[PDB]
């Protein structure tokens, strides 16, 4: 409800997108609804991002989980440097960290198969603490995010 | 100069995606 701003319900979204990205969805219950509305749109732009960006994407190794960090963080300082907050923006913070994800599999010097979990962390990390008080004001996920990009 | 791009290639698809999607 409410709480879904709250640091697990981000890293679960996090998480769920870089293994759809990765092609590794988990056995069980499988992603909520929110989740299900995310992977959508988010890979939507992220396809979208990596055409756009090509030649630039092309130009940076993203080598190591902690070249990840720093560049994810590096790059939404300057996403969100005017202060604007808005769910289209949000949904390009999960498309960079699959654009990542999709990287450290090809270029990681010690590749370990747990990355991708610190990877969404610090996506969580970032998301929750710049964005998560902006995100409870605009229903959460369950009630602003899913019901601007669920089927009509 | 790098993030500087792509951070602004990400901006601009968010805001196009705000206002459409």
């Amino acid at each position: 409800g409410m709480t879904d701003c709250e640091f697990g319900y981000i890293y679960r979204l996090a998480q769920d997108y870089l293994q759809c990205v990765l092609q590794i969805p988990q056995p069980g219950s499988g992603p909520s609804k929110t989740s299900r509305v995310l992977q959508n749109v988010a890979f939507s732009v992220q396809k979208e991002v990596e055409k756009n960006l090509k030649s630039c994407l092309d130009n940076v190794n993203v080598v190591s989980v902690d070249t990840a960090r720093t560049l994810f963080n590096q790059v939404m300082e300057k996403e969100f440097e005017d202060g604007i907050i808005n769910w289209g923006r949000i949904v390009t913070i999960f498309a960079f960290e699959g654009i990542l994800i999709k990287k450290l599999l090809r270029q990681q010097i010690a590749p370990d198969v747990d990355t991708y979990k610190e990877i969404s962390y610090f996506v969580a990390e970032f998301i929750m603490n710049n964005t998560g008080e902006w995100i409870r004001q605009n229903g959460g996920w369950e009630n602003g995010f899913v019901k601007k990009f669920e089927p009509k | 100069q790098r993030v500087v791009h792509i951070a602004a290639g990400l901006r601009r698809t968010g805001d196009q995606l705000e206002a459409y999607g």
